[PDB]
């Protein structure tokens, strides 16, 4: 589990900067946002933003590092109902029983 | 093995394992303590359940079970029923509602991480006020009392930093508990920042003088209100209880305490004296016209001490009437049978 990004790019990130550039927030241009292979879910330009904040102008600021934290855990996503004990785990998105 | 290194250790070892960036997850955590208060208080709309509930409920959901909510403040709530109720109905919210149960979760564990990351940051701050009256532990545990204090209302939007943010609260909790605990006869803090004048302005005067102020010098120089009453009444109070138990005379054994006599307790001639007293004036109680006899009797005698509303009935010139008749008349059959004459008191 990493923490805070820098910039080199913004592959399958955090909602953070999902504001930065509203295309995917109000529009749908993300699809587009690539650079350019797009003639011949989460990514971005080569380097186009600092660290974390709100950007209605730079009123959250945090210039730093990225701790790139290892939790000895396991890491479920799509748990399903096995209704023996009381329901353990969650859903794909319903009833997070827990 | 001796208290304080404990401690001071204990800290450095979670101090020393968890110390927080200087900015960054300090801001992280930050976000995550408001945005917790914030979702908290949509909680309590959207379910008519009152701050001090969830605040508590999420708390035990993480800090500790059914346990720590007992031997502190006793069953008010069901421990096991109460707590679980709420959560199923915190768990039961929609998507939309239940994204702040997750949040709040998420907020007071972030609380957790910034409280202790600190620890330390009172300790140094504690290292200063010391030897005014209070262990160092304790300097450091209200000091503590004070850290928090100062999450509850940090606001992080504010881009000025925490660390200082905190020191200001810290000594604020630090002086308090000083003040109000330091000595055994509680003072007031007004009647404090005077003593500490006081004190004060006595060296300034041992300065320059060199005979020790008279309570004169040290008036004119505090200042208006200032008389010499004053100043030598504001010391006696300004010292301090001396123990009831310490060497007294040739010290060996002799203990102080064996100095000091009793007055509560009637010595024998006195309560000799009740014996005489109670009989002979209920003696003479009852060479009387009870009409108006016993109405002065139990006033000063049973109740208490008003002439006016003293009778039942009867107006008033009737009372002085029988009393200062009777009174006199009782006076002249004992001048006879002289009972009380040598007064018993």
């Amino acid at each position: 589990r990493v923490e805070y990004v820098k910039k080199e790019r913004a592959g399958l990130r955090l909602p953070l900067a999902a504001w930065v550039e509203k295309e995917a927030y109000k529009p749908g241009e993300i699809l587009a946002e690539l650079p350019e292979p797009y003639l011949f879910g989460d990514k971005i330009v080569a380097a186009i933003d600092p660290e974390e904040e709100v950007i209605a102008e730079a009123e959250g600021v945090v210039h730093l590092h990225e701790p790139a934290s290892i939790l000895v855990v396991k890491a479920r996503v799509y748990p399903f109902e096995d209704d023996v004990e009381v329901s353990t785990g969650d859903r794909v998105a319903p009833g997070d029983v827990l | 093995k001796i208290s304080t290194s404990d401690p001071v250790r204990q800290y450095l070892h979670e101090i020393g394992q968890v110390p927080l960036l200087t900015l960054e997850e300090e801001v992280e955590l930050a976000r995550k303590v408001e945005e917790g208060m914030e979702a908290i208080k949509k909680l309590s709309e959207i379910t008519g359940l009152d701050p001090d509930l969830i605040r508590e409920v999420v708390r035990a959901k993480i800090l500790g079970s059914a346990r720590v909510r007992h031997i502190p403040g006793l069953k008010e709530t069901l421990d096991p029923k109460t707590v679980e109720e709420i959560d199923q109905k915190l768990k039961s919210l929609p998507k939309e509602h239940k994204r702040y149960l997750h949040i709040a979760r998420e907020g007071e564990a972030a609380r957790q991480h910034l409280i202790e990351a600190n620890l330390r940051l009172v300790v140094s701050i504690a290292k200063k006020y010391t030897g005014r009256g209070l262990s160092f532990l304790d300097l450091i545990q209200e000091g503590n009392q004070g850290l928090i204090r100062a999450v509850e209302k940090f606001e992080y939007k504010r881009r000025f930093k925490f660390s200082t943010y905190a020191t200001w609260w810290i000594r604020q909790a630090i002086n308090r508990a000083i003040a109000d605990q330091a000595r055994t006869i509680r003072i007031p803090v007004h009647m404090v920042e005077t003593i500490n004048k006081l004190s004060r302005t006595a060296r300034q005067l041992q300065q320059e003088l060199g005979r020790e102020p008279t309570y004169e010098e040290i008036a004119e120089a505090m200042g208006p209100g200032w008389d010499a009453k004053r100043v030598e009444e504001t010391l006696k109070i300004a010292q301090e209880p001396v123990s009831l138990e310490t060497p007294i005379g040739d010290e060996k054994d002799s203990f102080y305490g064996d100095f000091i006599p009793d007055e509560h307790l009637p010595s024998p001639v006195d309560a000799a004296t009740q014996s005489l007293l109670s009989e002979e004036l209920e003696k003479a109680l009852s060479k009387l016209s009870e009409r108006e006899a016993m109405v002065l009797k139990l006033r000063k005698g049973l109740i208490d001490g008003e002439e006016v509303g003293a009778f039942f009935g009867v107006t008033r010139e009737r009372i002085r009437q029988i009393e200062n008749k009777a009174l006199r008349k009782l006076k002249y059959h004992e001048s006879r049978t002289r009972k009380l004459r040598d007064f018993l008191d």
